[PDB]
RNA sequence: GCGGUAGUAGCAUGCUAGGGAGCAG
RNA sequence: UGACUGCUCCCUAGCAUGCUACUACCG
């Protein structure tokens, strides 16, 4: 339902973050792997929507890499 | 993530709240301290002296569960190998798979 | 690997194997291209080759597809069907095929040396995309032939200004260093930074553009990338816009120009326009005009080189804010004066080399001459603007047509931008006779530019003319002109103010040698981009073929302001020209 | 089926043996004709089975080809696709914290670290313009990721410590607006 | 089939029978018209069913012999790669400090675990945290395995050069911690 | 009237090899 | 970077057997 839609968006969020060569900083890849392994083992949709803000904020703090504007005006959340 | 299969399953009444069938098998990721932390589980192997008068009898009741078979040495032309395209170890995975060394 | 046969507009997945660019051909081009022209090779998602230990019969001739692979005749596991049969070649899209009525496109262009007149003239009567592919094949043939040349090297470091260089032995070696040699060095087994070197003079004298550190064994060879496919046409249909709606006009209007509001309204109610402009014909000061009059308009400015951009940037920061320009630098001659690494502005300049694609509204480029349709296509695909005002001239400083073997074609028959104009007519009226004098304008508008410019400013009776035939004496590898440079020097001594000019010549070695006893800076002829000066010494030769063939340098005469010096040995450009005639002493 | 070169033998002989019973003849003629029908019938039920196998075989090789060509365009476009997948999936969740840090980081308010979940939890974002500051924070209170933080320090481009009283659609045009606001979580 | 030695009989028997159809053939010559291309045709088919078997057999040794060649060429490329190793890992034995323990040995046999421990020139220490660092590798020199080693480089997990002043008690939270110290032997 | 013999085409079974994929300890 | 075994489904190539029609000689 809602706990299975968060558990599949955190598999696509650590693949976008693994294709951007975030594996080359082993002080931040060690936190992203702990916020993704912890969401998958969660048993409440109120304590897995707050590790999805920490994990998503890693992608929005990486500047140029992902064009957020283009990707949001691409028939998606406006 | 196979999103088509998940969409199809959800559109057929699956993964509802309070269901008997949930997702519990995943692909778990690991960091760079994973191989050494798994090797270090060899600290559970401690030297162990056995009871020899008891083990010398157990080993004789155990070799009776293996009496209906046959065995022996075989020549190099009777050996059966499946999937010759699998690794060949250290000092060698640098030059080929098991096929190279079974052919050379 | 599913491209497109744009020889038919057909969507296919094959390509000619032993061909120039390996382009996408359908089942009806790749059927007849192989039988007549020996391109017995096709490339698909998997190459059409034998698939059995040792085979060397790779000709999609009678190859039979069976058992999930392409077998052969000689050894026959035939039990299948041939690859080429019933006017088609096997592959995907084997049903949705159209065909072409012009069979001998590859049969004529994929075998020749891409330099014959017939190929060019039939190219200039093709469509836009076929000619885009023809221009990409011209770039591709240039780059393919770029790796069939020589290599320089240094194995012995000597004292400065006296080195030695050997290129190669027994192979067919002239090159007007136009694009200079930056190879990379080697010391033992790896690559070592060396920099960029320039070889002009040449034991063998060596000049220095910048300080460097020679090492033993350093090689020099050029590597050039492959031009990527583009997705935009070159020209656009004529379609007048509804109104000038959607713009932000300004209350103030210039008053030193008497042809400004008319042309502003014209570009307001016109979509695309092309002209024939010599140097100093609005490229100097009208760009600032449209900049100030149209503020909100996203005007993009680019040249083929940063040095023609410098011409407008020098004074583009006095009257207007400094931040009004923005160019990127790579990590070609440039200089870090502006604010670099800033690709966001209202008047974002541009470069032919590379620039990110964000937005644009007005097309205005400087001289676009030294390139084929490639430049128009790369600038139309890089950014698509609402209005097009093509400044410059299609025939101003044309790109040298690599290896010439059969004369030179008539300018009238250029790629796309010269015959259209002189078959439909001029679109706009524009002229800047402020810098240029009339002595040049009269003849230049008499030859090709009839009734386009007016004789505004007079002449101070300074132009130098002396009919001298001279004697030419060629050698095994070069030739030096005795008479004409000597008489030029003798004429220069008769005026006291003649030692503040430059030393420009058709050949770099000639002026370099002649400067060792006069003391003048070395200069060459590649493109006098946005660089106008008063005094100049002009020369030619070898006329007959290299200099006296066509008016390759008619527009280029307009650099001076009160007079120029241009001797000529023929009787075709002085029949009515009135350069002051005088006799030798 | 038809159009096969060996088809004008199972037509003539088929028509002949056929009509042959109305007119009729000796048994010899009938046997002769049947021993031409079968002689030129095998030639048809052999060239229309080999074709029957080639026509389906062809439609298999030209299907592995369709797989080796879609599976090389599915792999060369990975990057462009998983970023579209993620944002198609992020809209459907319709969360409130997730739909705030996304809208905020589209106008400019991106963070400079990970969003911490603790109670001290220092944060650093970059407000680019005055309107984004006015909407987000008023006073010493800051709203972000559906949580409330308390501003502890404001810093302009280099090290310019802005006091909260001098950022007000006024003194504001006089600074380098990409600020670096530091805050701590609340409770 | 143009060189099978049984084409002559077949060709002639066809000509005799087939070509002589228009000419009036009695019921006695018809046997020759029939039982002359027959038998000959049977033999030809026999001469073609053996040729087809000889061809396939032949094209099963001109494929199994490319594979015996391939493998020997390969056997010579690995036999020359292990040789180029066992002669490059040998020019690296400081044969003054190695011939000094094989000599003090009773018979010349020594444990292998004491060869890198007593005859090596470089030491690599991998350190998890800061507490372990000050009890193992403090200062520019340290003693280990009854020797004295002097530090030469301290890279980290990312492989970026660290200096011996970034390693504080409180700067430690700011380093990729598996730290690798490379030291050289002294005296 | 039937049987045997040698080729040819067509339909299923088992076995021997190669290739891709799924599960288990 | 990709271990050792066992089972099992699908596709292609080759070998032998099993009821038929076609050939042709032979009875
Ligand atoms: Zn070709
Ligand atoms: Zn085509
Ligand atoms: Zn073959």
């Amino acid at each position: 339902s809602k706990m299975s839609d968060v558990k599949c968006t955190s598999v696509v969020l650590l693949s976008v973050l693994q294709q951007l060569r975030v594996e080359s900083s082993s002080k931040l890849w060690a936190q992203c792997v702990q916020l993704h392994n912890d969401i998958l083992l969660a048993k409440d949709t109120t304590e897995a929507f707050e590790k999805m803000v920490s994990l998503l904020s890693v992608l929005l703090s990486m500047q140029g890499a992902v064009d957020i504007n283009k990707l949001c005006e691409e028939m998606l959340d406006n | 993530f196979n999103k088509d299969f998940y969409d199809f399953a959800v559109s057929k009444g699956f993964f509802k709240e309070g269901s008997s069938v949930e997702l519990k098998h995943f692909f778990f990721a690991q960091d760079g301290n994973a191989a050494i932390s798994d090797y270090d589980y060899y600290r559970y192997n401690l030297p162990t002296m056995c009871d020899i008068r008891q083990l010398l009898f157990v080993v004789e009741v155990v070799d009776k569960y293996f009496d209906c078979y046959d065995g022996g040495c075989i020549n190099a032309n009777q050996v059966i190998v499946n999937n010759l395209d699998k690794s060949a170890g250290f000092p060698f995975n640098k030059w080929g798979k098991a096929r190279l060394y079974y052919d050379s | 690997a599913v491209g497109a046969c744009v020889l038919c507009n057909s969507q296919t997945s094959l390509r000619c194997g032993a061909c120039i660019r390996r382009p996408f051909l359908c089942c009806k081009c790749c059927y007849d291209h192989v039988i007549s022209t020996s391109h017995k090779l096709v490339l698909s998602v998997n190459p059409y080759v034998c698939n059995a230990p040792g085979c060397d019969v790779t000709d999609v001739t009678q190859l039979y597809l069976g058992g999930m692979s392409y077998y052969c005749k000689s050894h026959k596991p035939p039990i299948s069907f041939p690859l080429c049969a019933n006017g088609q070649v096997f592959g995907l899209y084997k049903n949705t095929c159209v065909g072409s009525d012009n069979v001998t496109d590859f049969n004529a262009i994929a075998t020749c040396d891409w330099t014959n007149a017939g190929d060019y003239i039939l190219a200039n009567t093709c469509t836009e995309r076929l000619k885009l592919f023809a221009a990409e094949t011209l770039k591709a043939t240039e780059e393919t032939f770029k790796l069939s040349y020589g290599i320089a090297t240094v194995r012995e470091v000597l004292s400065d200004r006296e080195l030695h260089l050997s290129w190669e032995v027994g192979k067919p070696p002239p090159l007007n260093r136009n694009y200079v040699f930056t190879g990379y060095r080697v010391t033992k087994n790896s690559k070592v930074q060396i920099g960029e070197y320039t070889f002009e003079k040449g034991a063998v004298v060596y000049r220095g553009t910048t300080t460097y550190k020679l090492n033993v064994g350093d090689y020099f060879v050029l590597t050039s990338h492959t031009v990527m496919p583009l997705s935009a046409p070159t020209l656009v249909p004529q379609e007048h816009y509804v109104r000038i709606t959607g713009l932000y006009p300004t209350l103030n209007i210039s008053d030193e120009f008497s042809s400004n509001v008319a042309n502003y309204q014209k570009v307001g109610m016109q979509k695309y326009s092309t002209l024939q402009g010599p140097p100093g014909t609005g490229k100097s000061h009208f760009a600032i005009g449209l900049a100030l009059y149209y503020p909100s308009a996203r005007i993009v400015y680019t040249a083929c080189s940063h040095a023609a951009v410098d011409a407008l940037c020098e004074k583009a920061l006095k009257y207007l804010p400094i931040d009004k320009c923005s160019r990127i630098i790579p990590a070609v001659e440039c200089f870090d004066k502006f604010k670099v690494n800033s690709t966001l502005e209202q008047y974002v300049f541009c470069t032919v080399n590379a620039l990110p694609e964000t937005t644009a509204d007005i097309v205005v480029f400087d001289e676009i001459s030294m390139a084929t349709n490639y430049d128009l296509s790369v600038v139309n695909a890089r950014l698509r603007a609402k209005h097009y005002v093509y400044i410059g001239d299609p025939a101003q400083l044309p790109a040298p047509r690599t290896l010439l073997t059969k004369g030179t074609l008539e300018p009238e028959y250029f790629n796309s931008v010269c015959r259209l104009m002189k078959t439909i007519g001029p679109d706009m009226f524009l002229g800047t006779c402020r810098r240029c004098p009339a002595e040049i304008v009269d003849t230049v508008s008499a030859l090709v530019y009839d009734n386009k410019l007016k004789a505004h400013k007079d002449k101070s009776a300074q132009c130098f003319k002396m009919f001298y035939k001279g004697v030419i004496t060629h050698d095994v590898s070069s030739a030096i002109n005795r008479p004409q440079i000597g008489v030029v020097r003798e004429f220069l001594t008769r005026n006291p103010a003649w030692r503040k000019a430059v030393f420009i010549s058709p050949y770099n070695s000639q002026n370099a040698v002649a400067s060792k006893i006069l003391g003048l800076p070395t200069q060459t002829v590649d493109s006098s981009q946005g660089s106008e000066y008063d005094y100049v010494i002009f020369t030619q030769t070898t006329e007959t073929a290299h200099s006296c063939n066509v008016n390759r340098f008619n527009v280029a005469i307009t650099r001076a302001k009160v007079g120029i010096l241009c001797i000529m040995s023929d009787r075709d450009l002085y029949d009515k020209l009135q350069f002051t005639s005088l006799e030798i002493p | 089926f038809s159009s096969l070169p060996s088809y004008a033998a199972f037509a003539t002989a088929q028509e002949a043996y056929e009509q042959a019973v109305a007119n009729g003849d000796s048994e010899v003629v009938l046997k002769k004709l049947k021993k031409s029908l079968n002689v030129a019938k095998s030639e048809f039920d052999r060239d229309a089975a080999m074709q029957r196998k080639l026509e389906k075989m062809a439609d298999q090789a030209m299907t592995q080809m369709y797989k080796q060509a879609r599976s090389e365009d599915k792999r060369a476009k990975v990057t462009s696709a998983m970023q579209t997948m993620l944002f198609t999936m992020l809209r459907k969740l319709d969360n409130d914290a997730l739909n705030n840090i996304i809208n905020n980081a589209r106008d400019g308010c991106v963070p400079l670290n990970i969003i911490p979940l603790t109670t001290a939890a220092k944060l650093m974002v970059v407000i680019p313009d005055y309107n984004t500051y006015k909407n987000t924070c008023d006073g010493t209170t800051f709203t972000y990721a559906s949580a409330l933080w308390e501003i502890q320090q404001v810093v302009d481009a280099d090290s310019k410590i802005v006091q909260l009283s001098e950022i007000s659609m006024d003194n504001s045009p006089n600074l380098a607006w990409p600020l670096i606001v530091t805050a701590l979580r609340a409770n």
